[PDB]
Formats: C-alpha cells, sequence, structure tokens
C-alpha cells in the first residue's frame, strides 16, 4: 500500500549497495541492503538479549537485564552469561544502528533530499557509543558502560551520577540540560506557532508566514524565521546530545572527584578567593 | 561539498519589517531595532519591533523586580563587595520561610520576606505574560496554540514554587533563587522523595524531554533536508502540498512505517514538548502530598 | 491512590493523544492505494479524520482536507515486477517526465503572496530596498555544473520577502534566457556558483517560469524537483571529487 501521491516516488536508484538486488520495499518499509543488515543485526541482538534473559531466568520485561563485562575484564571478552552477550548485543546495536542510518541514506538518494537526518541520528548512535564503547575505552573497562535493562539501566545513571556527588554540578551537564530544556521549548514555540497561524481563531483565513514574524516580534521583538527555527530545533537537539557525550566522556577519564569541586577553580581565583565575606568567604 | 543548509551562504535585507496590523494596536508597537548580521547567518537578522502595552509593562517591570529583589539580596550577602559578588554568584541564594512560618508571611524580610516578595513579582510577571502570549495572538487572529502550550510550563513552575509548597502547608517547600542552591533543591527533592527515578510521571516526562529533543531533530532535519524544495515554507506546504512535503513524509515511511503531514508534525511537536512539564508537574504534585517514597510507592504498583 | 489513579488515567490519554494525533497526520496521501492506484486492503487501525476546512489568504480558496488525491497526471513508469513491493522504472527520461527523485507536485499556478499580498518571492532587481547584506554577493559569477562545465552566470537573487531569506538564483544560460535553481542546491564560491545536482547539458531544461518577475508554486515544485533529480539522473554526467579539485 502506497500514499495516494507515492507511487512517482517508488523509482529503482539510490542503493548504496548490491545494485538492484535489495532495492525494493515491504509494505510501507524501503528494504535495501542495509535493510536486511538492520533486520540481522537486530534479531541476532533480540536473540541474545531472549538469551540473556533466559541465563538471568526472567521474561519479566521489568527485570530483565544485560550487564557488561565486570571490571575484572577489562577491556576483553567474558562468558555469554557474565559480560559476553552484552559484548555481542552492543555490537548488534552498533551495526543495527549505524545500518539503520546508512539505509536512511539510501532513502535520501532514492527521494532526493539532503542527509540531515541520518547525519543527526549519528549523534544518538554517538552518544550511546560514548557509553558503551568510548567512556569505557578510555576507563579501561567495559564495566564501566551500561546495562540494557528498563531499570537497572536507570539504577546505572543514578550510581554512576552519585559517583561524583550531585552530578547536576557537571559544567558539560549542566550546558547539556539548557540544550534539553531549550529545545523542548523551542519545540513547543515552534509547533504552536505553525499551528496558531494555520488554525486562527475559527472563521479567519490561515495566517501566513507574516503573522508568525509579527507575532514573535509583538511578544518577544524578534522573530527567527522558518529556515531558522528548524536550524535552531537542529542545532539545539544535537547541541544537547552532544554535550550529554561531552559532559560522560571527561567523567571518569579527566576528572573524578566530586564535581561540586571542580566549581572552586573559579571561588579561588587569586583576586577574590581569600575576600571574606558572602558564602565562600 | 554540496552544503547542508545549516547557515545561509548569502544574507539578504530589505526594508524593516513593520509586520502585520490586524487588530494591534499600532501605538503600543515599538519602533525596529537594529539588524544583526550574526543572527542573520542562522535566522532573520532583524531586531524588533516589540509590542508593550501595559500588561507588557507590568510584566517587565514585576520580571525586573523580581530579578532585582534578587539581586539585592545577593549583594547583600556579599557584603555589597563586587568581587564577592562576582565570585560567589552561583553560591548566593534568597531561600524562602523556613516552615516554622508555614504558609504565612510574617516572616522577617531576611528570612523568606523578601523571597516571598520576589516570589510575588515572578508571580505577577509570568502570569501577565501569559496573558500577553494570548492578546498577541488574539490581536493577529491566530490560535492561542503558544498561550496553551506556554501553560504547560506554568503549570510545572506553579507546582513548584506554590500549588505544592501551599499543599505541603508551607512556603519552605518552594524554590530557592540560586544558581546551585536550585540545584541542591533538585537533588535533595529525589532524595527526599526516595528517588525520582521511581516516579512514573518523572520517567514519562523524561521520555517526552529525550522525545523533544529526538523529535525536534527529525524535524528540524526533514524540513532542512527538503528545503531544496522550499520546505521550510510550511504553512504553504500545509495549503498547498509540495513534493517537499511528500518527499519529507515518504522518507519517513519508508523509514519507519509511518509519516505526517505538513501540519500534523506540529501537532505531534507541541504535544511531545507539552507532555515534558505537563507529566512533570504532576510528577512533582503528587510528590509528598500523596507519595512521601516513589521506591516504596513503586512497589505497590 | 492517587499517583496510581494519576498513572492510569495519564496512559488512556496518551493512547488517545496518539490516536487523535495519527488521525490528524492522515489529511493527506490517504486512503492507501495499491501500486496500480486502487484502494489498498489494508487502510490501517486509523480511520481518516472529519474534514477541515482551511480558508486560504486572499480568497485564493479553500483546502478541505482529507479529500480526494489532486494529483492525477500521468506518471512515466512501468512496473517491473508482478508482484506489489518493487520498483516502477521511467518509461521515458524521469527528469522530463518528473518522476523518481525529480517528481513534483500539481501544485497552485500562481506566486504565493505575503501577509500583505504582494508576491512573496521577487528578484532583488524588484524588491525595494533589499541587498545582499552579507556573504559573497553570487550575482554575476559563472555557473559549473556537476561535469565542471560553465553552465551560465547569475544574473539575480530571488528573495523570499517576508523571511528576508534568498531562494533562488536566477541564472541566465547560453541562449540566453534564465532559470532559477534553488538556494540550497547551489554552492557559492568565491570565484563562482557551483551545483553539483546538474550537469552544464541539463540546466536547459530546467523548467522555466511564464512571467519573468514571479515564479508560481507550480513553477517552484517543477524547478526544485527536477534540480534535485539531477543528483541521481545526472550520475554519469557529473564528475569526481578529484576531477573537481583540478
Ligand atoms: C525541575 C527542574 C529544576 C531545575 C533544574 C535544573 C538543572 C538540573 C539545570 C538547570 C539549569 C538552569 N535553570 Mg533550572 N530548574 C528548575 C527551575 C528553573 C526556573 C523556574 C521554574 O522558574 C528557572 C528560571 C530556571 C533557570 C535555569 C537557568 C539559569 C539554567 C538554564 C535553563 C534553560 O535551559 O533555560 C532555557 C530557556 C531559555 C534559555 C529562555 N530553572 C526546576 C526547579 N535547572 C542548568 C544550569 O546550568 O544550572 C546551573 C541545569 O543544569
Ligand atoms: C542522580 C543522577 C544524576 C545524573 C546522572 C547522569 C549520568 C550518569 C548521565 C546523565 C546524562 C544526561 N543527563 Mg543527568 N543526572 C542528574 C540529573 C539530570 C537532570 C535534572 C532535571 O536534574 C537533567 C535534565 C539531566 C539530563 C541529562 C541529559 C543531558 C543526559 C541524557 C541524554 C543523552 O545523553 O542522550 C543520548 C542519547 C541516547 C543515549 C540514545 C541512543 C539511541 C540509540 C542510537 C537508538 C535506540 C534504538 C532503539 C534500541 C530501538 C527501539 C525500538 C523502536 C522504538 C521501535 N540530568 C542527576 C544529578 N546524567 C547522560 C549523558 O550525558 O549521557 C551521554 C549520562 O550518562
Ligand atoms: C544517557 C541517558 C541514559 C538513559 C537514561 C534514562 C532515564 C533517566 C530514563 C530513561 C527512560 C527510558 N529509556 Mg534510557 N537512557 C539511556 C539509554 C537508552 C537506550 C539506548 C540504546 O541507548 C534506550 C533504547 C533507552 C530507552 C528508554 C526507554 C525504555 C525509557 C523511556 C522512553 C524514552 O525516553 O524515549 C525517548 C525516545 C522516544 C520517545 C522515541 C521512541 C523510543 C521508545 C519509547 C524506546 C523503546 C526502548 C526499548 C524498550 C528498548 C528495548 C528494545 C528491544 C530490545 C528491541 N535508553 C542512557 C544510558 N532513560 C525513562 C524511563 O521511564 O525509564 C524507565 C527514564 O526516565
Ligand atoms: C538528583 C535529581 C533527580 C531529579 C530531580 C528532579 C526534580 C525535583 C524534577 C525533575 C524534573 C525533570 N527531570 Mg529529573 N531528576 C533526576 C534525573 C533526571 C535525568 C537523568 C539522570 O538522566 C533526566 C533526563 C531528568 C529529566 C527531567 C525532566 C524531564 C524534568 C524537567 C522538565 C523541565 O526542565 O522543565 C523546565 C520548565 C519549567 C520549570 C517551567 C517554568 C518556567 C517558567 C514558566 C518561566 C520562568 C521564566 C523566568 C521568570 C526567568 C526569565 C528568563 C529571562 C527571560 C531570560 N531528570 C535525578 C534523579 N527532576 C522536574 C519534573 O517535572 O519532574 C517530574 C522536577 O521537578
Ligand atoms: C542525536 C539527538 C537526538 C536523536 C535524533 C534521532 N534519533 C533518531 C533519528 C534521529 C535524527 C532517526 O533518524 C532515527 C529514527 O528513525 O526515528 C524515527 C532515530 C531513532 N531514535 C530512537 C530512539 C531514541 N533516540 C533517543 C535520543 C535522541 N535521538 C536524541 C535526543 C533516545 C533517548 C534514550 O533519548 C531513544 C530511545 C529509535 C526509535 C530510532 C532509531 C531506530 C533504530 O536504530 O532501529 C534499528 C534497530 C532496532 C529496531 C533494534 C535494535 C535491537 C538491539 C540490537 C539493541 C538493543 C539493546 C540495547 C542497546 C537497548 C537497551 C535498552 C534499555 C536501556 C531500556
Ligand atoms: C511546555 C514546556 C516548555 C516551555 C514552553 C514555553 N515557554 C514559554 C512559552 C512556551 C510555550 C511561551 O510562550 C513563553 C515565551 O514568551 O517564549 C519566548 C515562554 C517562556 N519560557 C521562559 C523560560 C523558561 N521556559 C522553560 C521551560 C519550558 N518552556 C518547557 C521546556 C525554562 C526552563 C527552566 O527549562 C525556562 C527558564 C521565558 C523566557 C518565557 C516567559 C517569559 C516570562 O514569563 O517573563 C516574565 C518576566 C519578564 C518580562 C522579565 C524577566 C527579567 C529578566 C532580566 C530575568
Ligand atoms: C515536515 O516533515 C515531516 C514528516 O512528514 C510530513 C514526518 O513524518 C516526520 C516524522 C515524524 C512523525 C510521524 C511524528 C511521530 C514520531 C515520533 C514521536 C518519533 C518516535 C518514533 C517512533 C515511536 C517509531 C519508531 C519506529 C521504528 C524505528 C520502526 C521499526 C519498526 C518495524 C515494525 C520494522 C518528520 C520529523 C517531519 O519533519
Ligand atoms: C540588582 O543587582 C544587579 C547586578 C543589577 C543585578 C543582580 C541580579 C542577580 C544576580 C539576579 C540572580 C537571579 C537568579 C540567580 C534567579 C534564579 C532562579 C532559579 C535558579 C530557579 C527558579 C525557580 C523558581 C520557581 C519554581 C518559582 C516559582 C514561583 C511561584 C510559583 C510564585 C509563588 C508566589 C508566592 C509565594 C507569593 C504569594 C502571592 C500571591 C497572593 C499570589
Ligand atoms: C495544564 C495546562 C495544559 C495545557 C495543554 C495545552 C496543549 C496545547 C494544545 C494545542 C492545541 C490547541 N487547540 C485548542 C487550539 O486545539
Ligand atoms: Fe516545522
Amino acid at each position: 500500500a502506497l500514499l495516494s501521491f507515492e507511487r512517482k516516488y517508488r523509482v529503482p536508484g539510490g542503493t548504496l549497495v548490491g545494485g538492484n538486488l535489495f532495492d525494493f520495499w515491504v509494505g510501507p518499509f524501503y528494504v535495501g541492503f542495509f535493510g536486511v543488515a538492520t533486520f540481522f543485526f537486530a534479531a541476532l541482538g533480540i536473540i541474545l538479549i531472549a538469551w540473556s534473559a533466559v541465563l538471568q531466568g526472567t521474561w519479566n520485561p521489568q527485570l530483565i537485564s544485560v550487564y557488561p563485562p565486570a571490571l575484572e575484564y577489562g577491556l576483553g571478552g567474558a562468558p555469554l552469561a557474565k559480560g559476553g552477550l552484552w559484548q555481542i548485543i552492543t555490537i548488534c546495536a552498533t551495526g543495527a544502528f549505524v545500518s539503520w542510518a546508512l539505509r536512511e541514506v539510501e532513502i535520501c538518494r532514492k527521494l532526493g533530499i539532503g542527509y540531515h537526518i541520518p547525519f543527526a541520528f549519528a549523534f544518538a548512535i554517538l552518544a550511546y557509543l560514548t557509553l558503551v564503547l568510548f567512556r569505557p575505552v578510555m576507563m579501561g573497562a567495559w564495566g564501566y558502560a551500561f546495562p540494557y535493562g528498563i531499570w537497572t539501566h536507570l539504577d546505572w545513571v543514578s550510581n554512576t551520577g552519585y559517583t561524583y556527588g550531585n552530578f547536576h554540578y557537571n559544567p558539560a551537564h549542566m550546558i547539556a540540560i539548557s540544550f534539553f530544556f531549550t529545545n523542548a521549548l523551542a519545540l513547543a514555540l515552534h509547533g504552536a506557532l505553525v499551528l496558531s497561524a494555520a488554525n486562527p481563531e475559527k472563521g479567519k483565513e490561515m495566517r501566513t508566514p507574516d503573522h508568525e514574524n509579527t507575532f514573535f516580534r509583538d511578544l518577544v521583538g524578534y522573530s527567527i524565521g522558518t529556515l531558522g527555527i528548524h536550524r535552531l530545533g537542529l542545532l539545539l537537539s544535537l547541541s544537547a546530545v552532544f554535550f550529554s557525550a561531552l559532559c560522560m566522556i571527561i567523567t571518569g577519564t579527566i576528572w573524578f572527584d566530586q564535581w561540586v569541586d571542580w566549581w572552586q577553580w573559579w571561588v579561588k581565583l587569586p583576586w577574590w578567593a581569600n575576600i571574606p565575606g558572602g558564602i565562600n568567604g | 561539498a554540496e552544503y547542508q543548509n545549516i547557515f545561509s551562504q548569502v544574507q539578504v535585507r530589505g526594508p524593516a519589517d513593520l509586520g502585520m496590523t490586524e487588530d494591534v494596536n499600532l501605538a503600543n508597537r515599538s519602533g525596529v531595532g537594529p539588524f544583526s548580521t550574526l543572527l542573520g547567518w542562522f535566522g532573520n537578522a532583524q531586531l524588533g519591533p516589540i509590542y508593550l502595552g501595559s500588561l507588557g509593562v507590568l510584566s517587565l517591570f514585576s520580571g525586573l523586580m523580581w530579578f532585582f529583589t534578587i539581586g539585592i539580596w545577593f549583594w547583600y550577602q556579599a557584603g555589597w563587595n563586587p568581587a564577592v559578588f562576582l565570585r560567589d554568584l552561583f553560591f548566593f541564594s534568597l531561600e524562602p520561610p523556613a516552615p516554622e512560618y508555614g504558609l504565612s508571611f510574617a516572616a522577617p524580610l531576611k528570612e523568606g520576606g523578601l523571597w516571598l516578595i520576589a516570589s510575588f513579582f515572578m508571580f505577577v510577571a509570568v502570569w501577565s505574560w501569559w496573558g500577553r502570549t494570548y492578546l498577541r495572538a488574539q490581536a493577529l487572529g491566530m490560535g492561542k496554540h503558544t498561550a496553551w502550550a506556554f501553560l504547560s510550563a506554568i503549570w510545572l513552575w506553579m507546582v513548584l514554587g506554590f500549588i505544592r509548597p501551599i499543599l505541603m502547608g508551607s512556603w519552605s517547600e518552594a524554590v530557592p533563587y540560586g544558581i546551585f542552591s536550585h540545584l541542591d533543591w533538585t537533588n535533595n527533592f529525589s532524595l527526599v522523595h526516595g528517588n525520582l527515578f521511581y516516579n512514573p510521571f518523572h520517567g514519562l516526562s523524561i521520555a517526552f524531554l529525550y522525545g523533544s529533543a529526538l523529535l525536534f531533530a527529525m524535524h528540524g532535519a526533514t524540513i532542512l533536508a527538503v528545503s531544496r524544495f522550499g520546505g521550510e515554507c510550511e504553512l504553504e506546504q500545509i495549503a498547498d502540498r509540495g513534493t517537499a512535503a511528500e518527499r519529507a513524509a515518504l522518507f519517513w515511511r519508508w523509514t519507519m512505517g509511518f509519516n505526517a503531514t505538513m501540519e500534523g508534525i506540529h501537532r505531534w511537536a507541541i504535544w511531545m514538548a507539552v507532555l515534558v512539564t505537563l507529566t512533570g508537574g504532576i510528577g512533582i504534585l503528587l510528590s509528598g502530598t500523596v507519595v512521601d517514597n516513589w521506591y516504596v510507592w513503586g512497589q505497590n504498583h | 491512590d492517587l499517583a496510581s489513579l494519576a498513572i492510569y488515567s495519564f496512559w488512556i490519554f496518551l493512547a488517545g493523544l496518539i490516536y487523535y494525533l495519527q488521525t490528524e497526520n492522515m489529511r493527506e496521501g490517504y486512503p492507501l492505494e495499491n501500486e496500480d492506484g486502487t484502494p489498498a486492503a489494508n487502510q490501517g487501525p486509523f480511520p481518516l479524520p472529519k474534514p477541515k476546512t482551511f480558508i486560504l489568504p486572499h480568497g485564493r480558496g479553500t483546502l478541505t482536507v482529507p479529500g480526494p488525491e489532486s494529483e492525477d497526471r500521468p506518471i512515466a513508469l512501468a512496473r517491473t515486477a508482478v508482484s506489489e513491493g518493487f520498483p516502477h522504472a521511467p518509461t521515458g527520461d524521469p527528469m522530463k517526465d518528473g518522476v523518481g527523485p525529480a517528481s513534483w507536485v500539481a501544485r497552485r499556478d500562481l506566486p504565493e503572496l505575503d501577509g500583505h499580498g504582494h508576491n512573496k518571492i521577487k528578484p532583488m532587481k524588484a524588491a525595494a530596498g533589499f541587498h545582499v547584506s552579507a556573504g559573497k554577493n553570487p550575482i554575476g559569477l559563472p555557473v559549473r555544473g556537476c561535469d565542471l562545465e560553465i553552465a551560465g552566470k547569475v544574473v539575480d537573487i530571488w528573495v523570499d520577502i517576508p523571511e528576508q531569506m534568498a531562494r533562488f538564483l536566477e541564472v541566465e544560460l547560453k541562449d540566453g534566457s534564465t532559470r532559477l535553481l534553488p538556494m540550497q542546491m547551489v554552492k557559492v564560491q568565491s570565484n563562482r556558483v557551483h551545483v553539483n545536482a546538474l550537469s552544464s547539458d541539463l540546466f536547459a531544461g530546467i523548467p522555466t517560469i511564464k512571467s519573468p518577475t514571479e515564479v508560481t508554486l507550480l513553477e517552484e515544485d517543477k524547478i526544485c524537483g527536477y534540480v534535485a533529480g539531477g543528483l541521481m539522473y545526472a550520475a554519469p554526467k557529473r564528475k569526481s571529487v578529484v576531477a573537481a579539485m583540478l
């Protein structure tokens, strides 16, 4: 089944691998070489997860958890039921995430659009990879990575954060948070404007981009503009994730203590670190 | 290499745009501000004009009053020493009255009074601004979508410093005005309520907070990927679908099996964002009024 | 327990929200069809929404969605397999037939007006007060195609007034006529504007505009669809990254 305006788009081409071998769709989904590579990685990864569930002894989605190799194993392999599965599953996730992006690119080529989407996605893959691959490696142990489990990974965040006191003090973390909040704010604002313009008060003609600009200027004295707002939304969310990866990649590699202490560099600045009074005086 | 439309290649500038008039009282609209070639690389280069009626004046006034009330306290906490003011800027905090004072306004200025005063200004500033987001839309005959979405944010804000503190019986529950202190408060709030990760509404709020970053990255990337067809002209693409809207829709359909419409995607967007503080506001409001420990609560659910 | 009653109610709400949301995003492209253009058996769990009517600005009309598919022109593609799910090959030249990456929609053949009723897009020549305020001014530069051949020169910038944004580049061809090139499909360089999407020999075929001072939505689409189509259909004519660095 196609959208009423789709047929003209389902033409051959755009694939990056295997010419027209996998160039086709299954229902609404496009397959392509990476379509199968994804299904392969996804299934094998899901299979190994269900397997770990078996070895763990439970089918409860709430309880199933796959931990990485204990710190003891450092950066080598480990018994499938004690670090190895997580290791193969991680590869299966990476392969599946990368294959998902590469699949997107082919789709981009077939439709003739820009590659922004898979490019943006890559940041997510890079964030995940930062937690699961890069930080662990720099720290010398897959043990430092998080566990695949609905709650265990939340426990992982809690315990990892509290390892440095209140993680709120990680400056990279703050910037990241600002980006996430600013983003949601931008998203609400953006979605609201387009809608307020497309859906004026009952009975009126659709508002125009001029009304959009006018509304925001009247309100805030500025309008970033349609192109800008999307550029912003993309920049905001991609920056959030980028600073998330950053806030983590440095935690445990170049900064080990309580983050709150980091801020002492500013308080201790030679020209006021000793003035009595205030909070730190 | 190809150009990914992240920054404009060439900037163009026409005369200052005074915008639409509709039912707007032009007498309350300032003149155009300056043009930023800086901003211009990313979005419009034009600053202003801004509309400032009475509500707007009341809002900026209260807002500044709130800000300054915190500022004077900060300066007081600094001993009026600019050097100390700057080094401990993030450490200063205007805290609310202790539990002893309950929901009374008897707290001595230096011990909850200023905070109460600052909060009153902030209260007025925010609500008057909300009315403004409504009235500015009304003057242009637009939907109140912004006003409504703003409420969702206001909801979390009101719950944190007004609604919940009242329900709890004291201003001491409210959030302090300080960079770090308000962070300490957040952490503390989790600690005192049995870890907020076990709060279902905190988990949701995060799903939507991640989802907003996920969706805007998607939407923004999409639009930019079809801007070569004028996809940014969304209102236009809504009224008269173009290959831009079709290719955007098909990319997602072929990728994840379903898609949106030029107008519908913004509905997904507004809810994704609005749900953030909506669920979150509920999460917080329930904390300490109905649930003292989310871990505990979680055990029976 | 309130918390419980709350989280319970929320999921109902969320499911309904998603439902509502999903149905709203079916105001276009639905009902689904089989590759042969007939109603597809499966239409999905969500039913088409109640129609809504958009009162268009400046009596340009109304848009009622969902409604009957506006696309009825001929699609120059032929099935490549009896079973559903396969590509449909171009029967002629996809670039010219307007299919594949070069598809275009039969949008309204009028230029878009701004809030004040003036063509939203104008050539700078005709945009009072508009000028290049930053960045290399593209005007006057020679336009090079992926074949690394000159296909013309930039004679003007078409500006989106409301957004004070450059939308197209007006490129004069060898024959003296001009074509609009999407701004986001050209790379303004120091000594020339490069168009990777098209080769010199394809510029002539870029759909032309009726009036030299305005462009309509239908024309825009036709111009954009065509220029994008080049990425795929001009591949043989396009030069390598190494050839371009010479
Ligand atoms: C007590 C706990 C600590 C704390 C400890 C930590 C730790 C520890 C970490 C964070 C991290 C983050 N913290 Mg913190 N944090 C605290 C309090 C806060 C507060 C707040 C209100 O107080 C806020 C707003 C934040 C905000 C954040 C975010 C910036 C960041 C997580 C987003 C991210 O990186 O995504 C990145 C994106 C991804 C991980 C997604 C990858 C998705 C993959 C590519 C695709 C999945 C496909 C899927 C499997 C298929 C599904 C099937 C389909 C649905 C069909 N923290 C407290 C103080 N925080 C994290 C960070 O920076 O991470 C880098 C982090 O590690
Ligand atoms: C750096 C940030 C931390 C982190 C911090 C948190 C915190 C803090 C919270 C979550 C929560 C969630 N996390 Mg997490 N999370 C991390 C990395 C991941 C990864 C991954 C491959 O990297 C995945 C798939 C998830 C997935 C999830 C969801 C199950 C859950 C809420 C959905 C959401 O926020 O969607 C954002 C995305 C969308 C809305 C799009 C659709 C995504 C769907 C909903 C996710 C399906 C996940 C799926 C069940 C995993 C199984 C896949 C199968 C094996 C194939 N997290 C890293 C380690 N996560 C929330 C929760 O309730 O946890 C219990 C929560 O509070
Ligand atoms: C140790 C700390 C606890 C914790 C304690 C809390 C608490 C406590 C809260 C959150 C809340 C949130 N947490 Mg938490 N949180 C933790 C860990 C996390 C992690 C993680 C580890 O990854 C993540 C991703 C999150 C994520 C989140 C967000 C979903 C949510 C905040 C939305 C928001 O910022 O609205 C920000 C928006 C507002 C506050 C709206 C109000 C803004 C007003 C209207 C405007 C004021 C303007 C003002 C006058 C200044 C003007 C500025 C000038 C114009 C420039 N938390 C840890 C476990 N978290 C909040 C929530 O709702 O939870 C359910 C909350 O209250
Ligand atoms: C980079 C910035 C933001 C962003 C962008 C982004 N995400 C994206 C994209 C983009 C641009 C896509 O194009 C792509 C998409 O197609 O969405 C519809 C996607 C996507 N983002 C997703 C999720 C997601 N994104 C997130 C975040 C973000 N995405 C950022 C905020 C989050 C979180 C935690 O915040 C999540 C959960 C997917 C829905 C989708 C990518 C789908 C995909 O890759 O499918 C291939 C694989 C499978 C179907 C199965 C893999 C199964 C196993 C191999 C592994 C699983 C094991 C383990 C790793 C999971 C552990 C889970 C526990 C922690 C609960
Ligand atoms: C004057 O000094 C110079 C330098 C100019 C300026 C210096 C100013 C400075 C340094 C200002 C710093 C301000 C800061 C750091 C503010 C930080 C705020 C933060 C970090 C968080 C805010 C959280 C606040 C919330 C959640 C507030 C909620 C408030 C309400 C819900 C309203 C409550 C109202 C009450 C109790 C009053 C009751 C009144 C009635 C009857 C309605
Ligand atoms: C606690 C406040 C909750 C506010 C929820 C508002 C969501 C905004 C929804 C936008 C759609 C508006 N509407 C009525 C015009 O359709
Ligand atoms: Fe948009």
